RNA sequence: GCAGU
């Protein structure tokens, strides 16, 4: 079966073969980066592909160049931890090989002079460690994907928008990866408009004489020529028949045939048919018929020199007797059909004031650079330099697959600058489109949609840095010393450095990451987010860009987005989704080849999804593969419908493709509405860890791959035997199938223990293997925060009660029983630094001592005599925890504590005590103390004893580990020994040290001697090369900032308990806040004495209607009833016989479920340890959509000699007479939520006061005063509070002698204001008043 | 002007950000004149800076 | 305002003073010695959009 | 001309 | 920026 999920093993309700097994989860962060950092050698990807962009930069005028050869990475300084303990990036060193070429003066190709390569450092680029997290100055940061439009060119309309008459306006729209935007349009009256970077537009002709088209050119491109070859007979016009199509023939058509359609008459498709079957090419049309058409070509006489009919000029029939004295007998006119042709390209040419190639340029000049007077070199090379010069445009392979794409081009590559043919298409596919000849396309499309993830924004922002890099490289190569300086002389590392450094840091993707649970964690590496730069701002996304397209089908959960301002901007990779080569959502799907559902799998993205019929995952199949139902239900195009068996395409490849890691953990999704499963899905990310893990009884199956795939946890990399297990390290035997040759063969796993989290929780992992028991590979072996044996626990199973009890938990309270205090259940541990920073202020260095002046003695007994507090010293609030005291000076004492000074004699201090104390309400144990001592700074006697404390510990755990691995070496080697030739009983009384020198008969395994040997060597070598490391990396300096002497942080442990205000929480939106904390003796209870724990309120489910949280309280009441019949037979010491006979009735149950637990191959033993896991409840596993039906809850009910209803009769603790009612019992898993009371309450009565305005400061870290808002004055003025009002204007803000004169008056006794006038206002006088403006009080 | 040429040089040529106590040592002036120009050198923040 | 870190913290106001006194005792400087109205007149423009 | 279509002072200085 | 109401 397992190892680690044979000692508990989930009972599947599923009913559906799964085909698919969930993929990694973090795999887009870490293939994007992976695709960042790797080398490529045909330079598509990431560093190479920047550096290759840019490189090789030419000089000016061509005597030198500047080539790159490769580059490489270097070393980190520091390991993850040691940057996230020191402050600092974990980041790897960019050295790239550069080549300087320089040629002779004259040379006749370029022929070099001497060539200069070396290894140029340029930034350093943060690394990503093997979680998908960067360290960025000690901080855990998550890039976060982006959600952007992909480049290409989109055609969208507006519909009726403008001009309050119903026409739809279209536009078209180039937008490139990096360029400028290109966009085409139609005004209310047929013009075709032209814009660049969405200023002013011209007409879009001017863009086409930009390009070297003439306007006959122009014509010929965007229409079709109708001739009139002008015949003894009145105007004979050449002809082909489908021009005809519906118009009104006000004219009758004669050649030598039959009139065939009267004149004052509308013509239809079979005239046409008529006119083209009896093949008439070459027709008689009356005089007026040239009277409103366009001529097409420049008319000149060739008598005179002189055009007599411009081209796109109307002609008439005085025009045309005009010309008709010339001799011209072919004549050319631009062919426009109504409703099918348009004469929008003619129009437009009249509305332009451009006719040549210059003044075209001249105005797109004065449109892109206004009050500049354009030359002509100057305008044509803006205009050269906006969409066709390599280095300013781009049209990205994305951005030219999508444009060849729109285009119905059949290449999918091409050039990243755009070309005439390319702008000439987008026109002509925009006319195609207002002649209805084609469709607007889809902005929010996940097709039209991509995804910029963490390794293609980093290399966008090396690329920024590499050409202001080149510009600088460019500044220097045009000097005169170029046959002395090296490359390195050239590359200032800043720059680079900077815009890799301000992208990883401060960016808006680039966020803290949220670290609560591993669920936390694992759905904020998945998040997508359209927000960002290059993608939406909050404010301005309308309604439409927040909405559940039809194509988030399998690509984006619908349910996990955020509630706030921001819905449907912040998206949720769901589970199965992937990502293109080109960056498009793709989701799996099993393809249906003659009705037989096939096993294998394609990812189809969104344009290719609609072109298939796609069946649900729902769809009934036999073992055969075919749908068991003839009509079944289908996605065709967007759209759903019922198909029959033949016509389907694909099928889903689960039930849980559509959902996301958070949404496919609620058990019963398919019962709760989807708003309250989009508040469960969020709220599941808030859970805080517990003391103690506890399953779910009713989970997904999804938790061991959330669990497993977050590396909270401690997985064996190589199976084997538990060598040793501790509470902080497991030391594994690999088996001899899976270690190398030549190698020690024993995995050392060392387990974070009591660290800080973002959000200030504990992760701390705990050995879940004990001691000699067998592992396998992908074993868990230490859980993590929120993991019970490598599943993922994020809160507790409560018993609940769904019962009104006495109001206590009236609009969604919660009360709780003393027993789950009691018993600590949601007790969670949380860990803060405080930070006590030395600096140097101008009056002297402040001093960390412990000799405060005027405190008491007693206060300062749990510093050292350093000045610092004790490990494991007891604190609250108040409490110092590092004695500080910082210089002052210029006392100026007023006179009575002068003379106060003169009675008594106290003389007051030089110093000041500024010491770091425990904040109030906070009560927990210093767990940890780190002094940052800056270099030059004598170290405190703590600083040396926690100096020599690190120094021991490191000597300390590398002489282990390397006692560890000589002991497996020398293991190796006596197992070697005794494959032949044995000493067995000779090598027990030789020393270890002896063995290696004891030469073996050579058959073959005298080379596996000499490599374990050598493999000890060099154990024994690297030893000291780590521990020379290690001292020299704790006996340094600290890099602090400048000013500050030294740094001490203090980490406090608190343990929150649960307490009245503490937000709880389950997984189906159901949130509440705790009301009260019951005893035990007052709480419901059944006919066998057990209490309820919590009781909630029934009025929550119906109205907001989360019918899973009771249908997983009733088959919670299941799951215990079992595990409550285990642990029956684990009392009366039942044979084993009966225990695995109940055991293998309740893994049996169930109609059709795909798991079989067979117990005939488990052990005794395996049985028993299988039902000492399952005393507690045994775990199910309801997935999502395919999960658990009532019927078979009702079974597992009768199966544990329940209430199949799921209702018993409770009675009053209080009273204890019987509830008129059964009521729903059962077993809910709650979550506690970080929203705790304790961070909550804040109160002020005064304090600090702000700089500018005197009002209080801002929130309850600066000791905060609540914001009386504008709508609580209008409340205040609703009321006639008029006084209140006043007060909380005046005295209690902002009146600065008022305030005072309030304190001291409600000191005696006296409930009295003066108020004054508020500081804000003479602030508001002087602001006006620095403005040319005289605002004056009058009286 | 001349303590940052002196330590992009440095970063250069040691790929990390030299300590003011070598880069007083790649200069000829004492150590502590390197940490008070050091001190010196930043430009004051706007308070109408977004956290 | 001086900051804890020794860094300072001042308001945009005094970034725009500072402007304005700079091109307003730089315009005085180029009226003193008598440039040419090119100058004076592009000084005049920055003090007025200052 | 180009008289009165700027606003920038750059722009006016190099006209 | 990210969450809570
Ligand atoms: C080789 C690979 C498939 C062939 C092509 C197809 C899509 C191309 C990427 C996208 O264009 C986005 C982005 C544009 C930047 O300009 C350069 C980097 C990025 C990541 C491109 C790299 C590379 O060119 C890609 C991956
Ligand atoms: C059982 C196992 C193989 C037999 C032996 C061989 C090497 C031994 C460890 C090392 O000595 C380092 C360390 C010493 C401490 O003192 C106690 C803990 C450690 C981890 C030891 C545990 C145990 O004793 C080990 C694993």
């Amino acid at each position: 079966y397992s190892y680690t999920e044979k000692k508990r093993i989930r009972k599947d309700f599923g009913k559906r073969p799964q085909v698919l097994d969930v993929p990694y989860l973090l795999s887009i962060q870490l293939d994007s980066f992976q695709k960042f950092i790797e080398q490529d050698p045909e330079g598509q990807y990431g560093l190479e592909a920047a550096f290759r962009s840019v490189f090789p930069i030419q000089s000016y005028s061509g005597n030198s160049e500047l080539q790159y050869v490769s580059y490489r990475l270097g070393e980190p300084v520091f390991d993850v931890q040691e940057c996230q303990i020191r402050g600092v990036t974990y980041s790897a060193p960019l050295r790239v090989k550069l080549r300087l070429v320089i040629y002779e003066r004259e040379a006749p190709e370029g022929t070099v002079k001497d060539i200069k390569e070396q290894e140029v450092y340029m930034g350093e680029i943060p690394l990503m460690t093997d979680n998908g997290t960067f360290v960025i100055n000690g901080t855990e940061r998550v890039i976060v994907s982006q959600l952007h439009r992909s480049p290409g060119v989109f055609f969208d309309s507006d519909k009726g928008k403008t001009h309050s008459s119903g026409k739809v306006l279209y536009n078209a729209r180039i937008i490139p990866y990096r360029g400028s935007w290109l966009d085409f349009e139609f005004d209310p009256k047929d013009n075709l408009f032209v814009r660049i970077d969405r200023r002013r537009k011209l007409p879009a002709t001017i863009i086409l004489r930009a390009l070297n088209y003439t306007t006959e050119q122009i014509l010929d491109l965007f229409f079709e020529k109708v001739i009139f070859e002008i015949r003894d007979n009145k105007l004979q016009m050449e002809l082909v028949p489908e021009r005809l199509r519906g118009e009104t023939a006000s004219f009758d058509i004669e050649a030598n045939g039959k009139v065939y359609v009267e004149k004052g008459r509308r013509i239809t498709a079979r005239h046409i048919r008529q006119l083209e079957k009896d093949d008439v090419k070459l027709i008689e049309v009356p005089v007026e018929y040239i009277a409103g058409k366009v001529v097409a070509k420049d008319y000149i006489d060739e008598s005179t020199g002189e055009l007599i009919c411009a081209a796109n000029m109307e002609l008439s029939l005085d025009l045309l007797a005009k010309l008709s004295q010339s001799g011209h007998k072919r004549i050319e006119t631009l062919f426009t059909n109504d409703l099918d042709h348009g004469p929008y390209i003619s129009e437009t040419l009249r509305v332009d004031p451009t006719n040549d190639r210059l003044s075209a340029l001249v105005e797109i000049y004065r449109m892109m650079r206004p009050g500049e007077p354009p030359t002509r070199e100057a305008a044509e090379s803006l205009f050269e330099n906006l969409f066709f010069s390599e280095d300013r445009y781009d049209l990205s392979a994305v951005g030219r697959m999508k444009f060849n794409r729109s285009l119905l081009r059949e290449e999918i590559e091409g050039s990243g600058i755009l070309s005439k043919d390319d702008i000439i298409d987008v026109m002509k596919k925009l006319i195609d489109i207002r002649n209805g000849k084609g469709e607007v396309d889809d902005i929010d499309h996940l097709g039209n949609r991509r995804i910029r993830s963490v390794g293609e924004m980093a290399e966008n922002q090396f690329r920024v840095g590499l050409v202001r890099v080149e510009r600088a490289v460019k500044e220097r190569l045009s000097l005169g010393d170029l046959d002395t300086l090296m490359p390195q002389d050239m590359i200032n590392a800043k720059p680079i450095s900077a815009a890799v450094k301000e992208f990883f840091g401060s960016s808006q993707l680039s966020q803290f990451m949220d670290q609560n649970n591993p669920l936390s964690e694992i759905t904020h590496k998945r998040r997508i987010s359209a927000l960002g730069p290059g993608g939406l701002t909050r404010e301005r996304a309308g309604f439409e860009v927040r909405d559940v397209h039809p194509t988030h089908y399998g690509r984006v959960c619908p349910i996990e987005t955020p509630e706030g301002p921001n819905i449907g901007l912040i998206n949720s990779l769901s589970v199965y989704a992937q990502t293109n080569e080109y960056g498009f959502l793709e989701t799996p799907y099993r393809k249906v080849t003659d009705g037989v559902v096939t096993d294998e799998i394609h990812y189809l993205s969104a344009i290719e999804e609609g072109n298939y019929v796609i069946a649900q995952a729902n769809s009934n199949l036999d073992e055969e593969g075919h749908f068991v139902e003839d009509l079944v239900t289908c996605r065709s195009k967007g759209e759903s419908s019922l198909f029959s068996r033949d016509q389907v395409d694909y099928m889903d490849v689960s039930t849980q493709q559509v959902v996301s890691v958070g949404a496919s953990l609620i058990p019963f999704l398919e019962h709760d509405d989807a708003n309250r499963a989009l508040m469960g899905a969020n709220m599941q990310r808030q859970a805080v860890p517990t003391l103690r893990a506890d399953k779910p009884l009713v989970g997904t199956g999804m938790e061991r791959a959330v669990a497993v795939d977050s590396g909270v946890t401690a997985v064996a990399k190589r199976g084997g035997v538990v060598q040793y297990v501790d509470a902080s390290r497991i030391v594994i035997k690999v088996n001899e199938d899976e270690m190398y040759p030549g190698e020690a063969g024993i995995d050392i796993y060392n387990l974070t223990k009591y660290t800080r989290s973002n959000q200030n929780t504990c992760i701390n992992q705990m050995p879940c293997v004990s001691l000699g028991e067998p592992v396998e590979r992908g074993d868990v072996l230490a859980d993590g925060p929120s993991t019970d044996l490598g599943e993922l626990a994020l809160g507790q199973n409560m018993r609940v009660a769904f019962m009104p009890w006495n109001g206590y938990n009236f609009e969604d309270s919660i009360l709780v029983s003393e027993r789950v205090v009691q018993e600590d259940r949601f007790t969670t541990i949380h860990i803060q630094e405080l930070a006590c920073v030395s600096r140097d202020t101008k009056l002297g260095p402040e001093e960390i001592t412990a000799d405060i002046p005027n405190v008491g003695e007693a206060a300062l007994s749990k510093l050292d005599e350093s000045g610092i507090v004790y490990i494991g010293a007891e604190v609250t609030g108040g409490d110092i925890l590092v004695g500080k005291v910082t210089p002052k000076g210029e006392t100026q004492l007023t006179p009575e504590e002068k003379l106060l000074r003169a009675i008594f004699g106290e003389k007051a201090s030089d110093v000041k005590d500024s010491s770091l104390r425990v904040p109030n309400g906070v009560s927990g144990t210093v767990i940890d103390v780190q002094v940052f001592t800056r270099d030059g700074v004598e170290k405190d006697k703590r600083a040396l004893e926690i100096e020599e404390m690190q120094l021991k510990q490191a000597k300390k755990d590398l002489s282990e580990e390397l006692q560890i691995l000589e002991a497996g070496l020398f293991s190796r080697i006596r197992a070697v020994l005794v494959a032949g030739g044995v000493e067995a009983e000779k090598l027990d009384k030789l020393p270890r040290d002896r063995w290696l020198e004891l030469g073996l008969t050579d058959e073959e395994k005298q080379n596996q001697l000499e490599q374990l040997a050598e493999q000890y060597d060099e154990l024994k070598h690297e030893f000291e090369k780590k521990l020379e490391a290690k001292r020299r990396k704790i006996t340094q300096g600290d890099d602090l900032a400048p000013g500050v002497l030294k740094i001490v942080k203090v980490y406090l442990a608190v343990k929150r308990r649960i307490q009245p205000g503490d937000k709880m929480a389950g997984r189906h939106g159901n949130k509440g806040v705790i009301s009260k904390i019951n005893p035990i003796e007052d709480m419901p209870y059944d006919e066998n004495g057990t209490p309820v724990d919590i009781v909630l309120n029934p009025l929550g489910v119906p109205s907001r209607m989360n019918i899973g949280q009771i249908l997983e309280t009733h088959l919670g009441m299941a799951a215990k009833g079992i595990g409550d019949k285990i642990n029956a037979m684990l009392k009366q010491q039942q044979e084993v016989a009966k225990l695995r006979e109940f055991i293998q009735r309740a893994y049996d149950l169930g109609a059709d479920v795909r798991q079989k637990v067979d117990l005939s191959t488990f052990s005794d033993e395996e049985v028993m340890r299988l039902a000492e896991n399952l005393r507690k409840g045994m775990p199910i596993a309801t997935p999502v959509f395919d999960g658990a039906k009532e019927a078979e809850i009702k079974e597992l009910l009768k199966l544990g000699d329940l209430p199949t209803s799921g209702q018993i009769r409770l009675y009053d603790g209080r009273t204890g007479e019987q509830f008129e009612r059964p009521v729903t019992v059962g077993y809910m898993y709650m979550l506690k939520l970080n929203h705790l009371v304790d961070d909550k309450m804040h109160a002020r009565s005064t304090g600090s006061y702000s700089l500018v305005t005197q009002q209080p400061l801002g929130g309850k870290a600066q000791f905060g005063g609540q914001r009386f808002g504008e709508m609580e004055v209008w409340a205040l003025e609703a009321y006639g509070a008029a006084y209140t009002l006043q007060e909380m204007l005046t005295v209690k803000s902002d009146d600065v002698n008022g305030r005072t004169k309030m304190y001291k008056n409600i000191v005696d006794g006296n409930h009295q204001m003066e108020p004054g006038m508020p500081e804000s206002f003479n602030v508001l006088l002087k602001e006006i008043r620095s403005l040319g403006i005289n605002i004056e009080l009058e009286d | 002007n001349k303590l940052n040429r002196i330590s992009r040089q440095m970063l250069q040529e040691m790929g990390r950000e030299p300590t003011p106590e070598e880069l007083a040592e790649r200069m000829l002036m004492p150590e502590d004149k390197i940490r008070k120009v050091l001190k010196i050198a930043k430009e004051p923040i706007s308070m109408e800076t977004p956290i | 305002v001086p900051l804890d870190g020794g860094r300072f913290a001042t308001s945009d106001l005094n970034d725009l003073y500072r402007r304005v006194i700079n091109r307003n005792n730089r315009l005085k400087r180029l009226l003193d010695l008598a440039a040419p109205d090119i100058i004076v007149r592009n000084e005049k423009r920055m003090l007025q959009e200052a | 001309s180009e008289i009165g279509r700027t606003t920038d002072p750059v722009r006016m200085y190099m006209r």
